[PDB]
């Protein structure tokens, strides 16, 4: 019911009621609308009007859906009402599917990744990075001609995008739309901890953590081998995990198709179940009332 | 198709619905035969 | 079946089965529904419902199947339930066409990358070239700002993506997003004789194929005349056919 | 391109400038200046906005 104004959603129901009642009105005082029961026999009454109070509402309902019943009238003054009815039905059906289509198409086109690597050419999220840290120093003189523009825009608004420090950067992110830009290790760790905080994009640059040392000291070249040994063992990876494990964020549906699913369709089935249980309720009620009229 | 049926969010719901459906389908031919008798 | 996830399909199955069975079990146990058979029925005592499993089961099948079946309901309960069934199937199938239109349109409106500068702006697709194949060298010494920034990106990868072997970059493109900027002739040759591969964009450069001679070569001017003859004739066209498309066309999709 | 032809400079026989102009053409070609000035003198209006 989203792709329509609820105003119309109630107006259509009341118009259902109105068309039904006026249909019964026109059917009642109509001579042509009196069929002959026992038709092969010429000796009977003409009570058959093909229409009850029930029938008018019923046909107002069932004409709407493109199945229709076989309770057609036979008078011209009736068919005309039916024709306007079916015309209204066609207009509402042609509108509804179209509008749902427009919704879903816009949703499909709603690319959410923020370009996933360059908030450049977006110019509205107001990304940012740790002030005068290592990032802009890279962006300075970085002539990749995409990340250059990033530097240009952070340079322009160098009062809100440049943030005091890591904690203040992430707090600014939590504040409002504020993409943040700094070292992948801290990015990972803090997102390893704040689980519903979000990891963005792959890698941009790559630097080196090694070990500093007094100049020309033999220690460096004999700690290099130890470092290499630790690497080519694997203690590095599990050790890294042991301080970077933290708490695992529950998974999110990225790969699976955004083809229509129950999270977007479900309510109608429960509508069905509620309606049909209501129906069995009123059905046994009507059967017992039938018996009470008899008994 | 064993995993496809078994693996679902609370297949239990799937089984409950299938149970309801099968049982009511079982209800049907009783009244079918009784109507035929009547 | 794609534009509707196989999380609903079993729900169509179960919901249909439920609607059909419940509407029958409502309709059979109802006091109004029994009706006199004969056309000129003189108030007989043989009123009965017509509904059988087959009548209601494919009533649901047709309604779900977007087509009115026979056997209109009469009682309030059966009529309202069947209305609910009509409503359910309508809304589902309308949604279905909606989503399928969504896919078809969104695919139709995509745009494949075409221009060298269009790739310049791009970052995810990786440019490539057999380095020192006189191509990336031109990028080094290119003066156009586009070509300048392609060379900047090349230097930025610093040979991380750049390959030294034509075929190897070929497979990289086959398997990844790689450009591997090379010369025109090999491009035509491979493309006509390959699957999944395409010439893209125009021609950046204008190198020429000639004959090398010393300063003193009598055959220089003579062969200039000869080649203008052959190209006037175009035998080189059929030669290119013979060695590029004569294998290209039979191996052409 | 249905056909292939080339614009070259004309001179009578035995001209010393044939070779000195060939080398000049090659260098200027590697300069890409020919490309940009060709763009300029073949620029015109450009494409309007039509989407
Ligand atoms: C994550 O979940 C917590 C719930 O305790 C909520 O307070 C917070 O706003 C959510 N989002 C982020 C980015 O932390
Ligand atoms: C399509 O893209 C994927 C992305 O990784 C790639 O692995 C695959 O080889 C490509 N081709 C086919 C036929 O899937
Ligand atoms: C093209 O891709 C298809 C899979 O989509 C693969 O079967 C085929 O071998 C490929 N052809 C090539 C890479 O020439």
């Amino acid at each position: 019911l989203n792709p329509l104004s609820p105003d119309i959603w109630m107006y259509v129901l009341l118009a259902c009621l109105g068309v039904s009642c006026v249909l019964f009105v026109i059917a009642r005082f109509s001579p042509y609308e009196w069929y002959n029961p026992h038709p092969c026999n010429p000796d009977s009454d003409v009570v058959e009007n093909n229409f009850t109070l029930l029938n008018s509402f019923w046909f107002g309902v069932g004409a709407l859906m493109q199945q229709g019943s076989e309770l057609m009238p036979k008078a011209l003054s009736t068919r005309i009402v039916g024709g306007i009815w079916w015309f209204f039905t066609l207009i509402i059906i042609s509108s509804y599917t179209a509008n749902l289509a427009a919704f879903l198409t816009v949703e499909r086109m709603e690319s959410p990744i923020d370009s996933a690597d360059d908030l450049a050419k977006q110019t509205k999220i107001e990304y940012g990075a740790v002030e005068d840290g290592a990032t802009m120093t890279f962006f300075k003189k970085s002539k990749i001609s995409t990340y250059d523009k990033m530097w240009a825009f952070m340079s322009s608004r160098r009062q809100s995008v440049l943030v005091k420090s890591n904690e203040e950067g992430i707090q600014r992110v939590l504040t409002s739309d504020y993409a943040f830009l700094m070292e992948s290790t801290t990015i990972e760790f803090v997102t390893q901890r704040n689980c519903n905080l979000t990891q963005i994009g792959g890698l941009i640059d790559s630097k080196g953590y090694g070990v500093g040392t007094p100049m020309g000291s033999p220690y460096r070249d004999k700690i290099t081998i130890a470092i290499l040994q630790l690497q080519e063992e694997g203690k590095l990876h599990m050790m890294k995990e042991k301080w970077w494990r933290g708490n695992g964020c529950p998974e999110e549906e990225s790969k699976e198709a955004s083809a229509l699913g129950v999270q977007n369709i479900g309510g109608i089935f429960i509508v069905l179940a509620a309606g049909l249980v209501l129906s069995v309720f009123v059905a046994v009620g009507e059967f017992l009332y039938k018996s009470k009229k008899n008994a | 198709k064993t995993h496809g049926t078994i693996i679902g969010v609370t297949s239990g719901i799937v089984l409950v619905l299938l149970i309801i459906s099968i049982l009511v389908q079982v209800k049907q031919p009783r009244k079918k035969v009784m109507a035929c008798k009547t």
